[PDB]
């Protein structure tokens, strides 16, 4: 039956006319349980120098020229 | 020079760094812990593994660490700073370009205008171009530019 | 103009250059950009809509723009978002209506398959389903016509259980029977007195017994089938380990050296906490809990236990009975708990977080009083970090050593701590401390509950070393060095907790104790004591505890030197890294689920046999399809319901149909389909 349902498919993709040759095989896979999105779970908000001074100096005091 | 002198009556912390250049007039920041029984006393340790992110100090290591010797605070009347390539202001321990200003900054370049553009991009900010991280409060030296 | 950092780039040519990707419908692709709150620089979005509107070939061509737009301009798109044909904007002129899909995006109607499309690749969005209870489930026994053929050995209990099943031994069997006492006494050759704490007295009862002719294929360890006491000081956790989980390491340590076969069985009372009953006396966990690593040190020891309830029942099912039942039958699970007069054993069952969520945000208060062990260690620093940062906690942490006496690598961890407390409006202590000592904890807290006029809301107990050890050289204090954390060190802390209201409770434990594991008897011992635990404070207690025990840890090294330790990865043990894991702590703190397994793969087999046993996993039969059209009339879409309605309520399983572009089809000269193409990408897939 699993073979039968392939060519049952091929007859389903000469469904379409505008389709003048294909290829189709098939796979058996297991599953990974789907992971979680963390906006489903968690709150909104949980997802989201060098400057040195010498001190003041008075130049108004002594000679200025 | 200090042990060899000792004898000969020189005391041990007489040594003074200072940086200055002429566009400053001059030294710009002094260093006063240089002792002869301390070699660790005004002298950084870092690990070379450090230099291009946040400084990490480091033990007396033959390959492996660099020391960088303590220049000390800016002078009283003198602010100084580090940028970034970008021109902005760096963290604490990352180094940058040394930027000094204060009110021993020159004239400008006789006849030199671009050179003008240059050195104090903004506000007088005096690009010295020496590289150099400002740790503590205290400026620290690490290497000029091109040389 | 669309600009990022360093270079700015005309959209006709990013969307031009994406529809030379297959899949990508002609004129209908756009490109902007928008800095994010990190304002660093300027992101590519980037929409575009698909000749098939299914997240195979999304995903497909998502990768293949997001690629093809490094290799051919110099630069990666940040995000991809694709857009059903029929709800693309475009003006009558042709214009593509660009700034409207952008804040038709912030509002996020995209999200609903941005997420799907998250989903598939396992992103930062993840935090992937692999988190399970235990569920004590009914599994009856098979008629046996086998019988006993051996001499037995039994370590007779107080209550008369012994008296019982000798009754029913075959007229050719001895059946040795030992009681504790003061040292070795032989009473007669069929009777004996031994110390259960001594080692020797177990290898010499064996090798008095070798003597007599006796061929000892059945060992009966009744001795933690006791009756119940409801105090719980530490005395009694260390007292009643060596009439228990010691004694089972000597026996097995000393009938191991014949290397014969024969047939253990322990049985316990109230040493496993099922569904409806009243009495836990978790201490008994322990033995249970180290016979895990026997099959497989010693393989021709076969050892199963079991655990009885005498919550009075009149002889509904006497013990004796089932006691039979489970030696004559084929030792299958290893340990298995009759209640009310039915067998059950453990079985796994998924948390599904989501759905058995009974809180949004974890259950930690804001500048709450919360005493950790271990908390400069990898995960406990990660918990820490976070009770400093985003809540503001007044952090009290115990270490055995003094501070001076850390290590490097710990008085660092602990400044970052302290400072990163500073910064953050908390504030954290250390202290030397004996995790042992009932008073010397009710002490040490009190006194840290004054100074902030805050009482305890939580214990966090990460305490721990691991000792790969095997039990051939397993020291009677191998034992005790384990459990001084992870038990007597528990109960401690517990004893604090139960004097308040609702303090929170988390422990640490590992997945190993499931299935057992060599040379971890030690580790399997003393986790499957925590694991427990859980359970009694649930029903003993205002405790609410949260019992998270791992599969692994990157800590452990991801080389370590021995990459064969990953091959426990290949039964479906995964590594979980620090934000992974801690991550899940938190999700699953939100759900109430007091001990839960995490980090486990329900598709290898190991744990598959675990949640089922018996039905095999369930197979997704994914067909691939292959283009070659005469006209140009897309008929993708039309094509996949097609194939998709052959398949409706025909297939009886999960099925998913996956399409190719027209431009991967090729041909080998000769006419005919260029099959070593198709079946080359298919697994490329
Ligand atoms: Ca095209």
């Amino acid at each position: 039956s699993m073979d039968a349902i392939l060519q049952d498919v091929k007859t389903t993709i000469l469904q379409t006319n505008e389709i003048e040759r294909f290829a189709v095989f098939s796979r058996e896979k297991t599953i990974r349980p789907r992971p979680y999105h963390l906006s489903h779970l968690f709150l909104d908000k949980h997802i989201e120098p060098a400057l040195s001074y010498g001190g003041d100096l008075d130049v108004t005091q002594g000679a200025q020229t | 020079f200090l042990h060899l002198l000792a004898p000969h009556g020189l005391k041990g912390d007489v040594i003074r760094p200072a940086f200055g250049m002429s566009e400053i007039s001059s030294a710009v920041v002094f260093s006063f812990a240089i002792e002869r029984g301390d070699e660790n006393s005004g002298v950084l340790t870092f690990e070379e593994t450090s230099l291009t992110e946040q400084l990490r100090p480091a033990e007396a290591r033959e390959t492996g660490t660099v020391s960088f010797t303590e220049l000390g605070k800016p002078i009283p009347g003198i602010t100084i700073r580090i940028v970034n390539h970008q021109h902005e202001l760096l963290p604490e321990d990352h180094i940058g370009r040394v930027q000094i200003k204060g009110p021993t900054t020159m004239k400008g370049y006789y006849r030199n205008d671009e050179a003008n553009q240059e050195v104090f991009q903004a506000d007088g900010w005096f690009h010295t171009g020496d590289l150099g991280f400002l740790h503590e409060g205290r400026l620290t030296l690490t290497g000029r530019e091109k040389d | 103009m669309i600009i990022i950092n360093g270079k700015n780039y005309h959209n006709y040519e990013i969307e031009a250059i994406a529809e030379e990707v297959p899949g990508v419908e002609t004129s209908f692709v756009a490109a902007c950009s928008v800095r994010m709150e990190a304002s660093a620089s300027d992101e590519l979005i980037l929409f575009f809509t698909p000749k098939l509107y299914e997240p195979a070939y999304i995903m497909r061509a998502s990768q293949h723009i997001k690629s093809h737009i490094a290799t051919k301009m110099g630069l990666s798109a940040s995000r991809i978002i694709p857009v059903q044909k029929h709800a693309f904007p475009k003006t009558s002129s042709g214009k593509i209506e660009r700034a409207q899909l952008k804040t038709r995006w912030q509002e996020g109607e995209f999200d609903e398959m941005i997420m799907e499309m998250d989903m598939r690749l396992e992103n930062e969005h993840t935090l992937p389903n692999w988190s399970y209870q235990k569920k004590w489930i009914p599994a009856p026994l098979d008629a046996a016509d086998k019988q006993i053929v051996g001499d037995v050995v039994i370590f007779a209990d107080p209550l008369g259980l012994a008296d019982q099943l000798k009754s029913f031994a075959n007229s050719e069997q001895t059946y040795i029977t030992v009681e504790p006492g003061q040292a070795f006494k032989q009473l007669t050759h069929t009777h004996f007195i031994i110390h259960p704490n001594r080692p020797s007295d177990y290898e010499q009862l064996f090798e008095t017994l070798r003597s007599y002719g006796v061929s000892v294929k059945h060992i009966i360890h009744l001795w933690n089938y006791t009756n119940q006491e409801d105090k719980l000081y530490v005395s009694k956790a260390k007292q009643a380990q060596k009439t228990g989980s010691m004694s089972a390491l000597f026996l097995t340590k000393a009938i191991s050296v014949y290397e014969e076969q024969v047939a253990i069985t322990f049985v316990s009372t109230h040493a496993m906490n099922v569904p409806e009953d009243h009495i836990h006396d978790v201490e008994k966990a322990t033995t249970a809990g180290l016979m895990t690593a026997v099959q497989h040190e010693w393989p021709f020891i076969k050892v199963q236990c079991l655990d009885f309830s005498l919550a009075e029942s009149v002889s509904s099912h006497s013990h004796a009975m089932a006691m039979m039942a489970e030696l004559t039958h084929d030792q299958d699970c290893h340990v298995a708990a009759y209640r009310q007069g039915v067998r059950y054993i453990p079985f796994l069952a998924p948390l599904h977080l989501e759905k058995e969520q009974k809180r949004k945000e974890p259950p930690f208060e804001s500048s709450g009083l919360y005493v950790i062990t271990g908390g400069l260690g990898g995960i406990g620093r990660l918990v820490s970090e976070q009770l400093l940062t985003s809540y503001q906690a007044h952090l009290v942490l115990l270490g055995r050593k003094e501070r001076e006496a850390l290590s490097s690598d710990q008085q660092e961890t602990l400044s970052l701590l302290e400072k990163q407390a500073k910064v953050h409006g908390g504030k954290v202590l250390y202290e030397k401390a004996d995790i042992t000592a009932e008073k010397e904890v009710e002490a040490i807290i009190s006194r840290h509950e004054v100074a902030g006029n805050r009482r305890l809301d939580g214990i966090i107990h990460f305490a721990g070393i691991i000792q790969e050890e095997l039990l051939a050289d397993m020291t009677s204090v191998s034992l005790n060095d384990m459990y001084e954390a992870k038990v007597y060190g528990t109960i401690a802390l517990h004893e604090a907790a139960s004097k308040r209201r609702n303090v929170l409770f988390l422990s640490s434990s590992s997945a190993r104790t499931l299935k057992g594991g060599m040379t971890v008897g030690a580790y399997c011992a003393a986790n499957e004591f925590v694991e427990q635990f859980a359970h009694y404070q649930k029903l003993t207690s205002t405790v609410k505890p949260y019992c998270f025990s791992f599969s692994m840890w990157d800590e452990i090294g991801m080389s370590e030197g021995s990459m064969i330790k990953g091959m426990l990865k290949e039964r479906g043990y995964l590594p979980i890294s620090k934000q992974a894991g801690f991550q899940t702590m938190l999700a699953c703190l939100m759900t109430d689920a007091p001990l839960i397994y995490t980090g486990l793969d329900r598709s290898k087999k190991e744990i598959h046999e675990m949640i089922h046993a018996d039905a095999e996993m369930q197979t997704e039969q994914t067909f691939y399809v292959f283009f070659k059209t005469d006209q140009t009339k897309a008929v993708e879409e039309r094509l996949y319901q097609s194939i998709h309605t052959c398949l409706q309520s025909r297939l009886s399983g999960e099925y998913a149909v996956h399409l190719f572009p027209e431009e991967y089809w090729k041909e080998t000269e000769d006419g005919s389909p260029d099959e070593a193409y198709f079946h080359e990408l298919i697994e490329e897939s």
